[PDB]
RNA sequence: UGAGCCUUGAUGUGUAGGAUAGGUGGGAGGCUUUGAAGUGUGGACGCCAGUCUGCAUGGAGCCGACCUUGAAAUACCACC
RNA sequence: AGGCGGCCCCCUGGACGAAGACUGACGCUCAGGUGCGAAAGCGUGGGGAGCAAACAGGAUUAGAUACCCUGGUAGUCCACGCCGUAAACGAUGUCGACUUGGAGGUUGUGCCCUUGAGGCGUGGCUUCCGGAGCUAACGCGUUAAGUCGACCGCCUGGGGAGUACGGCCGCAAGGUUAAAACUCAAAUGAAUUGACGGGGGCCCGCACAAGCGGUGGAGCAUGUGGUUUAAUUCGAUGCAAC
RNA sequence: CGCGGGGUGGAGCAGCCUGGUAGCUCGUCGGGCUCAUAACCCGAAGGUCGUCGGUUCAAAUCCGGCCCCCGCAACCA
């Protein structure tokens, strides 16, 4: 049902979580999966290794939509920055693209203030 | 860093590419920088302190 | 040693085998130095293993030993004040060496009347993976591949 | 895009087991040129065993108590 | 000066320079006086995305009115005003003159055939190192803290106190001017040897890790302490006393 | 009293939803781990599955009475 041949997979990866999510062509959803939501917390939240686990799960999720060619939107910097696309590689979808979409700001909104520690 | 990936090309040689990309524009770097806000000053000081630093 | 990388020093084989890992194995189960009684259980639980499986008494040693012995060993990093125990690959050397003493903890854990009897009976559940030893390999396993994330 | 229904097609692994046996009554043969074995398979389900077909190819056979089972043929079936 | 960074237009200030032309000391500083003056704040009116005092909850914590997280009002933004303080700091008043230098950078400009980005030199502007010199040294150093001149401004131990009181200014916050009593023998400044750092780099020890056994729990030996005894000889007291 | 839904390890919730089937959140202890309370895993004790009978090979799962908790509207001399 709603077969696609390629679609976009955004992967937000960030210093806190890294989030896999596979969608469309033009921008809508399949199925989604995350770091976090794969059973790890905090240290083990934050990790490559994890990233790689979650885009493993979230191609397993989608396989019943008959992806084959992939594009992948890259967004933030996080520890699964490659590992997740190697992931996805390995899974066996004939990546195409490999889109850096990173939301850096023309300075304009105020950042928050300094961590001291 | 837009990177497509072309024909008679391996995956990792194009994940290299794309990393190479992202190191020449220091999207990275500016996100760090931007991750916190900083006083002007605190700024100026850095600036001062890399240019000190030039100096050998 | 901060300094001192040295060759360890040579340990002799079994006398009725020719086997270090058996000597090795003896010295893990031997305390306070009484070898020669330690040496005679080990032989002892290798006579019933042999009686029980009715194969080589080397070989046997050998496989159950594979199946307690783990690839992948937990080690702490103490950086932050949360627990940053980190999986590192572990050397064929001290592998086999960590098995043994395992098996000799879960012997020591046993209640089996004789001592040598104890152990026979640990190495065929090793045999048949079900003992103690095994049990502990199996969970630092699952906890190395739980934190096998960091790097 | 939800609600039923006259209606016509799907659907039923306790382990014994030919393997995805709901039961209760009529049967030892029904089906076939309102076209039988075997072959490419679209889509589905799925316990991944296999299960229902759509359309093409082929043009004279698949099944039945079988050995099993607390229950027997989906050899024909109605009440559902 | 405070400051000011998307872009484009309008209005406009100033600087700097090049050849030249002209005025002829028109110069300098500035008490009082006047204007400008980051931020925050204050005032009416707007505007309000983020951020974010205050504020709330969570943590953290011995406690946590904090640091950390989630949130979140004033404020941050404009409009015309007030405020008039900042470590408004080159901690160096303003101007004018002179004294071996370099590396540069920045911003121009004029000759020589630019015979090529370039070359000759040669004027203005800013940064670092540093000679003479100077200083308490650190250092500054043709942009002086050097060698002189002018002129002002201000200091005269610290604290009390840039506070009180009074004035003047302020819508208010306060600002400005500015004491005294009492009190202390120092108060500092630079640098030096140290030590120390929950600074940085190096190395090392059974220091950790990895391991092997303990003690600590029991009884026993012993030693201390504490209590007790007529007396419990006295000393030893982190390691380095037990 | 009429009708509807629930009695599930120490507690609540899935498994009923059309027989072939004890999982979830914690709680408790032990082990590993950390300076650790914790976070996190491994392992285990802990349930006439309201009660009882019936159909059946097979029920907590279908039904019947009975008991309890709740919801429902209802009148209440
Ligand atoms: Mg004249
Ligand atoms: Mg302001
Ligand atoms: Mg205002
Ligand atoms: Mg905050
Ligand atoms: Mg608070
Ligand atoms: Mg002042
Ligand atoms: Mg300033
Ligand atoms: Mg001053
Ligand atoms: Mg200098
Ligand atoms: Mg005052
Ligand atoms: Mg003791």
């Amino acid at each position: 049902r709603k077969q696609v041949s390629d679609g976009v997979a955004h992967i937000h990866a960030s210093f806190n979580n890294t989030i896999v999510t596979i969608t469309d062509r033009q921008g809508n959803a399949l199925g989604w999966a995350t770091a976090g939501g794969s059973g790890f917390r905090g240290s083990r939240k934050s990790t490559p290794f994890a990233a790689q686990v979650a885009a493993e799960r979230c191609a397993d999720a989608v396989k019943e939509y008959g992806i084959k060619n992939l594009e992948v939107m890259v967004k933030g910097p996080g520890p699964g920055r490659e590992s997740t696309i190697r992931a996805l590689n390995a899974a066996g979808f004939r990546i195409t693209n490999i889109t850096d979409v990173t939301p850096i700001p023309h300075n304009g909104c105020r950042p928050p203030k300094k961590r001291r520690v | 860093p837009v990177i497509k990936v072309r024909e008679n090309e391996p995956f990792d040689v194009a994940l290299r590419r794309f990393k190479r990309s992202c190191e020449k524009a220091g999207v990275l770097a500016e996100v760090r920088r931007r991750e916190f806000y900083e006083k002007p000053t605190t700024e100026r000081k850095r600036a001062k302190a890399s240019a000190v630093k030039r100096h050998a | 040693p901060r300094r001192r990388v040295i060759g360890q020093r040579k340990i002799l084989p079994d006398p009725k085998f020719g086997s270090e890992l058996l000597a090795k194995f003896v010295n893990i189960l031997m305390v306070d130095g009484k070898k020669s009684t330690a040496e005679s259980i080990v032989y002892s639980a290798l006579e019933t293993l042999a009686q029980r499986s009715g194969k080589s008494e080397l070989e046997a040693f050998e496989v159950a030993l594979e199946n307690v012995r783990p690839t992948v060993e937990v080690k702490s990093r103490r950086v932050g004040g949360s627990t940053y125990q980190v999986p590192v690959e572990v050397r064929p050397v001290r592998r086999n060496a960590l098995a043994m003493r395992w098996i000799v903890e879960a012997a020591r854990k046993r209640g089996d009347k004789s001592m040598a009897l104890r152990l026979a009976n640990e190495l065929s559940d090793a045999a048949e993976n079900k003992g103690t030893a095994v049990k502990k390999r199996e969970d630092v396993h699952r906890m190395a591949e739980a934190n096998k994330a960091f790097a």
